[PDB]
């Protein structure tokens, strides 16, 4: 018998899916231990998805204390030399 | 030009298609009863609900001894087909239903036409040629809690389809599928308000024993308090007498708008469905009247005649034809129409069409148009005066 | 407990059959297909090395505190040996989240018999027959 | 049902897919004669062989020597496969599981079959070709169809190994368009209608590696032979009359592989599981030869 | 011509909705087997993409199709094939719009 | 094993309840009523005496190579024993296709306890709580 | 003298059959829950021998 959480299963859970998405957009290192609950990297296998802040947007959107040229927010992946 | 397609179409299931699964799916929304059901019922009832008429031009032409008895082509046909009016609603429902409508000629011992017989469309699907053009129907059936399973040849079924993904499309689309997640997301809203209906839409007594602070009461001792209070065994007007540390407090129910969620639920569905708002038993306010009533009456007008035509047509083209061809002694090739009647004509607004515009309308298209016989007198039918104006005029 | 074919590693199916499953807290992270005992009330950890510590399998992979499925006694379970074993060997807990015998462990007593034999470090298939707990 | 996530138009979507595994060859209902028994256990009568008649005196008394009958038994036995998954896994999926472990169930019980196909074909022919390497290719299968030739039967069948396949495309009978009269073989290799009409034979079945019983498979006892081509002493074809080797099916309901859905009336499960019955016998085993590397 | 086109009402309803979906309708003109005219057939418009010379105007159309092989794809000339464009940019094009595809995000956000 | 009716001899129904029934290969030709215990990967064969040796009752005759349904632990069974039993008594496999007394054998545990007792050669009612195995 | 049947759901004998999926049997099982009463035993006399 196959429950949602046992480990052949999970490739077909949507939600596996979603949250190793999730992960990897809200995540800004490989460190797991700092950022995610033992419960999440355990129930979606944080481990093997290719979590580094590389896929994070805010790696890359501009955030200076002082905007006086309206530079914040922009993102460098956007611009034309990229 | 060609004399076969030389475009492709998509084929052949090289996930994200037809099953026999989703086939029984259709049957069980259909078979679960409740309102989702009802709408598909409703939506069958207009499109095909009216009945029907067969005509044939130059029917008079045809006219030939076919065992020993005059008749046309349209007589022969209203006899192949006595009650045609109730197997246009069972096709017509189906190919709503299902992706399509499906079924057998079947003969006499004797070798005569007996019936076009329709098969339960959830056991049945079809298998393509490259060139989308159904070869054989694959067939399983529930005997005795397995799936008892054959497959047949294209050749002596026939099937309908009012729902194409284009107009190539010989496999067609089921409205419940296409709807899946809108009936998904109807039936748990349904669901939602009936258990918060049960939890919160009525009071609830409360009652709590002791002073704060002071000495705790043990479940031992709440029961001979539940038996005091018991609203199994209380009446309307029992009165209570306490001391100071009992207090008969109230959840009282708690107010939420389920009438708004059912109407909001309802426009959902109805809307998925491309039913009028009116069908499920809700109203709107500025849709009840005028040219905002007039346009949605249109639509739902347009989309029955859409239906009705791509309905007509397969059925005169495969399953007519090929009757009137193999058990016929006419000639197949002649001008067919099946007609299926409008469901939401206003007889009085075509009586005061009539009255307004019957001097330009022969007696043959006002009979037509009131849904009456034809005048026996070729020229009484043909000409322009009432025939009540001819009678008293040739009386005269 | 894994499985290869080709570039790939499956994780096995643990249970086999079986419908004696419930539902315990864990009291530690655990992995999928390893024997388990109660450790609090309702509270479930993984088995030392001899007996007195078995209620079943965990079925999958948990953080401390998760909710855990559990499989008992009556069911048929693919579990990592960690010696060489044959049919009708009695088995029992580890330690290190493996099976191994009877035979080799310091008890008397197994909870599950081998059904198909397996080299160490390897899937065999057993049926869970019994649990045990502290005897004194 | 009630999906966590919905899904949005423009196939911006998430990536639903599911990649498939490694299938296996099916044949064993083509490549054999199919009986769809009434009864799980059963039998098929044979005649004995034909003799020669007996000189005689004139006047003497002729000696009987009638027809005499034997019969084998066949003796099906059930194959099941099943899956069961909780309803939180349903709603859940990427993809249909009923599905999914519906075509996984009928794919496992027709893999079944063709098990107990080829290890009755393989174990129990009468006849071998030991090739002791060397004239593998069309000079093989001459050769075998000979043995069987030599015990008065007609094969008219050949089942066969991926590694003997290879050996066989190789050969330059069929590799040379001027010795096969049709470059079928190079070309379309398997696919060419020659493959499936040569040395007398009118089919030729392929099948995988893994069909044959090694009894290294769970619940399998294995065969007495070693299915391959690789090495000394494996057996990698079978020459045989198709109308002497007998698949025997048997289901309670229907004809054929019966699959179940079911949900389990307590827990929360949902399973799918299949049934089938099967046997495989020789009526004649002399009218067949394995060919030996 | 209304025996040339019987069903000319279901074909228009087609054609025409195709073309508001889609930048275009596009179909076959095909004969009966003794070579006289038997349909004009449309064709799946999400599977045809026309390729256009310099002044605008259409040359080939590329179609790819779903099969159980996966991708079949083919180039057909612009002599046999029609099409029909509602949604123009310009006069001139001969490609049209999408108006689903133009109206991408008004949709995403309702469904959103 | 057998009922009698009138004249008549019935077979008797082995099984009186429960769903623990699982499916083995016969290593040998195997009665109804018989115990059994793993000879082989899923293979099973005639218990011997004195403990060590059971999984269940074969449920039906067999011939060697055959595959068998057996009845494991929480099923009740008709079963043939070797000697007088009585309700409460522990019973396991006699080496004899009989069941025995733990009393009369070597061994100290039994697989069954009977429910309803029986002279010896006569059918008893008897439940089915633990396998033997191999402990070494 | 009262018959006393009573059944949870229903008025009479409860007959299932079911087929269990898993194990490919039928089971037919019946229950009814009854007493029987002498509303009043003096109505009646047994014959003894
Ligand atoms: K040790
Ligand atoms: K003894
Ligand atoms: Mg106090
Ligand atoms: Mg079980
Ligand atoms: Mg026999
Ligand atoms: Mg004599
Ligand atoms: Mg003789
Ligand atoms: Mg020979
Ligand atoms: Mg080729
Ligand atoms: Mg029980």
């Amino acid at each position: 018998m196959q429950l949602r959480r046992s480990p052949g299963m999970r490739p077909m859970d949507r939600d596996w899916h979603q949250e190793r998405a999730r992960a990897r957009e809200q995540a800004y290192s490989s460190d797991l231990t700092s950022q995610f609950s033992e419960s999440e990297i355990v129930k979606y296998e944080l481990d093997t998805a290719q979590i580094d802040g590389s896929d994070n947007p805010r790696t890359y959107i501009w955030n200076r204390t002082i905007d006086l040229f309206g530079m914040n927010g922009t993102d460098v992946r956007e611009l034309r030399n990229r | 030009a060609s004399s076969t397609p030389q475009t492709n179409v998509d084929s052949m299931g090289g996930g994200q298609d037809l099953t026999f699964e989703d086939l029984r799916d259709i049957k069980d929304v259909r078979d679960s009863g409740g309102q989702v059901a009802q709408l598909m019922d409703y939506k069958a009832l207009l499109n095909f609900g009216e009945g029907c008429e067969i005509h044939v031009e130059g029917d008079d032409e045809t006219k030939q001894l076919v065992d020993g008895e005059p008749m046309t082509l349209s007589e022969w046909l209203e006899d192949a087909f006595p009650h045609l009016d109730l197997l246009v609603l069972d096709l017509g429902g189906d190919a709503l239903w299902y992706p399509y409508a499906v079924g057998e000629i079947q003969e006499t011992i004797t070798g005569e036409f007996k019936e076009a017989l329709p098969a339960e469309p959830w056991t049945l699907m079809p298998e393509s040629d490259a060139q989308g053009k159904v070869q054989a129907w694959h067939q399983r059936t529930k005997t005795h809690g397995g799936y008892q399973t054959q497959t047949l040849p294209a050749d002596d079924l026939w099937h309908i389809v009012i729902n194409k993904a284009s107009a190539r499309d010989e496999v067609g689309i089921s409205e419940v599928l296409r709807n899946k997640d809108e009936i998904q997301a109807f039936k748990q809203n349904e669901a939602a308000i009936n258990q918060a209906i049960e939890l919160h839409g009525f009071p609830q007594r409360h009652v709590k024993v002791g002073k704060e602070d002071g000495a705790p009461v043990r479940d031992n001792d709440l029961r001979r308090v539940r038996t005091i209070f018991d609203p199994r065994t209380t009446d309307a007007n029992t009165a209570y007498f306490t001391g100071q540390d009992v207090d008969v407090e109230t959840l009282e129910a708690h107010n939420f708008d389920y009438s708004a969620i059912h109407e909001m639920d309802m426009r959902n569905l109805t809307t998925a469905l491309g039913l009028p708002l009116e069908a499920g038993n809700v109203g709107a306010d500025g849709l009840g009247s005028g040219k905002p009533a007039e346009l949605r009456f249109a639509l739902l007008k347009l989309a029955i005649k859409a239906n009705q035509r791509s309905f007509s047509v397969q059925f005169v083209e495969r399953v007519m034809r090929p009757v009137v061809r193999d058990y016929s002694p006419f000639d197949h090739e002649a001008d067919i129409r099946l007609e299926i009647n409008d469901p939401l004509e206003d007889i009085g607004e075509v009586a005061d069409l009539i009255q307004q515009v019957g001097d330009y309308m022969t007696n043959e298209q006002v009979a037509e148009k009131l849904d009456l016989p034809a005048p026996e007198d070729d020229e009484v039918a043909d000409s322009y005066r009432s025939p009540a104006d001819m009678e008293k005029d040739e009386a005269g | 407990a894994t499985e290869t074919q080709g570039e790939h590693t499956f994780p096995v199916e643990v249970l086999i059959s079986g419908e004696e499953l419930r539902g315990y807290t864990a009291g530690e992270a655990l992995s999928a297909g390893e024997p388990v005992y109660l450790s609090g009330d309702y509270e479930v950890s993984a088995s030392s090395a001899d007996g007195g510590e078995f209620l079943g399998v965990n079925l999958y992979d948990v953080a401390s505190g998760e909710p855990v499925a559990l499989a008992g006694d009556d069911c048929e379970v693919r579990v990592e040996v960690s010696e060489q074993v044959t049919a009708n060997d009695e088995i029992l807990p580890d330690g290190l989240g493996t099976f191994e015998t009877v035979a080799t462990s310091a008890a008397s007593a197994g909870v599950a018999i081998v059904q198909e034999g397996a080299a160490s470090g390897e899937v065999c298939e057993a049926y869970i027959f019994a649990v045990q707990g502290t005897t004194a | 049902s009630d999906p966590e996530y919905v899904d949005t138009l423009f196939r911006e979507q998430l990536l639903e897919v599911v990649m498939e595994g490694r299938e296996l060859r099916k044949v064993a209902r083509e490549a054999s004669n199919v009986i769809n028994a009434n009864t799980r256990v059963g039998d098929v009568p044979i005649a004995s062989d034909e003799e020669f008649a007996r000189p005689t005196g004139q006047g003497a008394e002729i000696r009987d020597d009638g027809e005499t009958y034997t019969t084998v038994a066949w003796n099906a036995t059930k194959l099941t496969e099943g899956s069961r998954v909780t309803d939180e896994m349903r709603d859940q999926a990427m993809v249909d599981l009923i599905e999914r472990n519906i075509q996984r169930v009928g794919a496992s019980l027709e893999n079944g079959i063709n098990r107990v196909f080829l290890t009755e074909l393989v174990d129990n022919a009468q006849n071998n070709h030991d090739t002791a390497g060397s004239n593998q290719g069309y000079q093989a299968l001459n050769s075998a169809v000979g043995e069987v030739d030599k015990d008065d039967f007609r094969p008219d069948t050949y089942v066969t190994h991926p590694d003997y396949r290879t050996q066989l495309f190789n050969d330059t009978n069929l590799a040379y368009a001027n010795r096969a009269g049709t470059n079928e073989v190079l070309r379309n290799r398997e696919d060419a209608p020659i493959v499936g009409d040569i040395a007398g034979l009118d089919m030729h079945a392929a099948m995988s590696s893994a069909t044959y019983d090694d009894g290294t498979d769970i619940g399998w006892s294995g065969g007495s032979e070693t299915w391959g081509f690789s090495s000394d002493g494996d057996k990698g074809a079978v020459v045989y009359d198709r109308d002497n080797i007998h698949t025997i099916l048997y289901a309670p309901n229907g004809q054929d592989v019966e699959i179940k859905d079911y949900e389990d009336p307590i827990r929360d499960i949902t399973g799918v599981n299949g049934r089938l019955h099967v046997d495989c016998q020789y009526s004649q085993g002399r009218s067949s030869a394995t060919v030996q590397y």
